[PDB]
């Protein structure tokens, strides 16, 4: 309801170790900032906060957008890209504290 | 990206 | 108070799970009224009240029928309101 | 304070798991008084406090029944209200 | 009626 | 249509 | 604060739980006390706290046991209060 | 009486 | 809220001890808020759950209580900070669990 | 986080006594009081509170820098070491 | 005495 | 270290 699903993947560092041998395309230190955490499956993420998996990753394609795009819900998204960063992606306009739920 |  | 499905709280996160749709109610219709399908035939499911519905039939309105069978939603009355909600119901004046 | 199954909190939700319901008892009094079946011979669950009820008699009142088997139903207070509930016990 | 055990 |  | 049973929240749906009872210790009595047989020679839990109770000795006293054995209940506690509780522990 |  | 409320009561936890037959004295077990599991002298507190084994002639179960689980929230409210703290020959806020010595 | 994963290792003597047969030079003392517990697999030891683990110590490795460094979201840390020392580890 |  |  607030608190991060994996709090063990709460640092930077902490996610940023999991791209050991990271062999694609997308920056891992990107990923990392964005709240994303590798797997061990192929190029499969996760954020430590909203639990949201994220795959198939193309190149040049910026985490925090594809964050925003496919988990508008999640809280670590919220407290560090606001409310606005999100609703551009969307490219809608929502209320103060109402969330991109349906676009 | 897609979702898992 | 707490979405059931929290990865499908987002819009396309929910749509893409209609990728060969071929059913005759509207998938984005279905995905705005808080729906995302499971897989299994027509069947969908709403991310925050974990609602289930089956058999849908031309001409349908999700958001309706989310309202019909499902009222106590609270997606539903975040995005629809009580009035909304009533009048489908008929529970008013 | 939640309901024990959300799915059935609407009345038409209630009301549809009655479709070849052939008992004696009403199947709309007993859906408004929050049952709904199970699908096993005329046993019923409320939605709300999760209390089953069984063996019906011709007549019975659904809400008489709850009130009586199950008084600390939050459902039941909240539709009903404190004085229908001890008027049921007697009290 | 009665409860269902 | 209809509950699941 | 939520019961660990709430279908035996009320009186009636307890004391029907004591249909074919064969013991020295008053059902009624028991029942009262927040008590339901689970259909165990003469065991009984209570609806609130959960606590069980067997062996019953004649004219035994349950809101006595209810105290003696589980003074955190908050059935209990509600119903008898803290003077009553203290006075059974001697306290 | 006893505990169960 | 305490890992097992079926042993709130004094009473409760003492009946565990049956026929015991090691070092410590079992009504100063069960005051202490311990009751027996059945293995051996092992003993567990009913409200922070934790375990107890290997007592040794002349212990107080207080003291071992507060030496081993100093965040037992039933520890704090019947024995306090002070008890607590001079056990671990220490001080701290008077909002503070005594986790670092 | 907000409860410690392990209530049980709150204490330190708790903690420290896991360490009793440890056969690894980074020094127990330090590592419990930093909150870990050692758990029996390699050199691995677990935080009580946010439950973060850690392996492959170095014999002359600080913990309370390693738990800072890896697990800077930890409550314990924050509470025992506060968000100055936190900063400072990683250079903000 | 000791944890279990 | 390393995080397990
Ligand atoms: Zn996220
Ligand atoms: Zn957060
Ligand atoms: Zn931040
Ligand atoms: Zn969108
Ligand atoms: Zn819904
Ligand atoms: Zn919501
Ligand atoms: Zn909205
Ligand atoms: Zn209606
Ligand atoms: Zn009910
Ligand atoms: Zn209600
Ligand atoms: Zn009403
Ligand atoms: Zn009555
Ligand atoms: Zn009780
Ligand atoms: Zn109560
Ligand atoms: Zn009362
Ligand atoms: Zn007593
Ligand atoms: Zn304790
Ligand atoms: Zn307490
Ligand atoms: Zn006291
Ligand atoms: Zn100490
Ligand atoms: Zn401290
Ligand atoms: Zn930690
Ligand atoms: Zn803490
Ligand atoms: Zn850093």
């Amino acid at each position: 309801t607030n608190l991060p699903r994996n709090p063990s993947m709460t640092g930077y560092e902490a996610r940023l170790i999991t791209f050991g041998t990271w062999m694609y395309s997308v920056n891992k230190e990107q990923l990392a900032r964005a709240g994303f955490y590798a797997i061990g499956q192929e190029d499969k993420v996760q954020c430590f906060h909203c639990g949201g998996g994220l795959a198939n990753w193309k190149p040049k394609e910026d985490p925090w957008e594809q964050h925003a795009k496919w988990y508008p819900g999640c809280k670590y998204l919220l407290e560090e890209k606001g409310h606005e960063y999100i609703n551009n992606i969307h490219l809608t306009r929502s209320l103060e504290g109402a969330l991109v739920q349906t676009t | 990206a897609v979702p898992i």
